[PDB]
């Protein structure tokens, strides 16, 4: 089989910063009928592929000119003039020449912005959860960068450790952050023995960190 | 409408 | 344009068939290709039909497992794969031309498929930061990948986060959409999840409603 070498795996770059993605193949891709089937593909975090360029070089209807391809033989680049937001994703090129068809392993296109703190919600559980015997707590920590940070729960000023789950969004397409979500689950015997329930949010955008908390039953 | 380019070549018949 | 046909749980051992219609360009002028995509986000090509003349063609490792066929008075391409093992859970893509279909998720299990239960994450002054309000919903307790959420039967769509789902220590998984609004708003406007699961033939509607506190 034709191998792809994709470099680099990862693209880490600042708004209006060049970029470039080498794609090696290990054998020529011109095709007997004089063509070069070297394709290039974006898959933005959440979605499908979508084509940017076909044939090395020919930038796909509706795909902005800050995108060109380049290369001959074993050896193509594509290169972004100036990147914007929205082109964060997976690039990947991919040959048709050969059988089998192959596609190179993937650049992760990760963009850099300042520092954002998150915005921090608390939602006590819902009395149609808590009459089928379970209460989930939900910290919510909304649009910050860089994405490392640190969630505690403490109840009853206990910090707790076992009981939760995190999960963060793709970084977003438009202003280029994070969001998490971290759950607390009980039954609603252990969530009737304790009063405060708080989340502890540490975060680089945070000159301190900020604790938003409930009393049981106070909601 | 310019139609799009191929992938890579379709088999003859 | 490619519509793909939705998710799937299969047993180990069975057969899934799926589709993808295509619309906006000359389907029989073009290989249309499938694609499974990794764990890891590798992408892997199966085979292609030309719907000019039928002819296929296959990679190696799905031979004798990958079907493959085109309707051309429907315009519609059908994958079929047999004899399904764990490896054979994935996103499966059709691409031809410029286009992606938004792929079908197939996860082979022996498991029974199970709906989610939904509840609201209400909003409240504990749920405000800076004059915005979040709301949501927690969507708990399914079998398998994937739901999806909508706001507002899909009319609402700014500042919204699904999640992805999380793995429970039960083997359901569980998931959270929100959305941040102004706060000034809850008295009037009304927000309902919209949660789709196909394998359960599941459909729940959820009208968010804020606490007092």
């Amino acid at each position: 089989d034709v191998v792809m070498t994709q470099t680099p795996l990862t693209l880490s770059v600042t708004i209006g910063q060049p970029a470039s993605i080498s794609c090696k193949s290990s054998q020529s891709l011109l095709y007997s009928d004089g063509k070069t089937y070297l394709n290039w593909l974006l898959q933005r975090p959440g979605q499908s592929p979508k084509r940017l360029i076909s044939l090395v070089s020919e930038l796909d209807s509706g795909v902005p000119d800050r995108f060109t391809g380049s290369g001959s033989g074993t050896d193509f680049t594509l290169k972004i003039s100036r990147v914007e937001a929205e082109d964060l994703g997976v690039y990947y090129c991919w040959q048709g020449t050969h059988f089998p068809r192959t596609f190179g392993g993937g650049t992760k296109l990760e963009i850099k912005r300042t520092v954002a703190a998150p915005s921090v919600f608390i939602f006590p559980p819902s009395d149609e959860q808590l009459k089928s015997g379970t209460a989930s707590v939900v910290c919510l920590l909304n649009n910050f960068y860089p994405r490392e940070a640190k969630v505690q729960w403490k109840v009853d000023n206990a910090l707790q450790s076992g009981n939760s789950q995190e999960s963060v969004t793709e970084q977003d397409s438009k202003d280029s952050t994070y969001s998490l979500s971290s759950t607390l689950t009980l039954s609603k015997a252990d969530y009737e023995k304790h009063k405060v329930y708080a989340c502890e949010v540490t975060h680089q955008g945070l000159s301190s960190p900020v604790t938003k908390s409930f009393n049981r039953g106070e909601c | 409408p310019a139609p799009p380019n191929a992938n890579d070549p379709a088999p003859p018949n | 344009y490619l519509q793909q046909s939705g998710a799937e749980l299969v047993r180990s051992g069975a057969s899934v068939k799926m589709s993808c219609k295509a619309s906006g360009y000359t389907f029989t002028s073009y290989n249309m290709h499938w694609v499974k995509q990794t764990p890891g986000q590798g992408l892997e090509w199966i085979g292609y039909i030309y719907p000019g003349n039928g002819v296929t063609n296959f990679n190696q490792k799905f031979k004798g497992k990958a079907t493959l066929t085109a309707d051309t008075s429907s315009s519609t391409a059908y994958m079929q794969i047999s004899s399904l093992t764990s490896e054979d859970s994935a996103v499966y893509f059709c691409a031809s031309a410029a286009y992606w279909g938004q792929g079908t998720l197939v996860t082979v299990s022996s498991a029974s498929t199970k709906g989610p239960s939904v509840f609201p994450l209400a909003p409240s002054s504990k749920s405000t930061s800076g004059g915005t309000a979040a709301l949501g919903c927690l969507v708990k307790d399914y079998f398998p990948e994937p739901v999806t959420v909508s706001w507002n039967s899909g009319a609402l769509t700014s500042g919204v986060h699904t999640f992805p789902a999380v793995l429970q220590s039960s083997g359901l998984y569980s998931l959270s959409s929100v959305v941040t609004v102004p706060s000034s708003s809850l008295g009037t406007q009304t927000y309902i999840c919209n949660v789709n699961h196909k394998p359960s033939n599941t459909k729940v509607d959820k009208k968010v409603e804020p606490k007092s506190c």
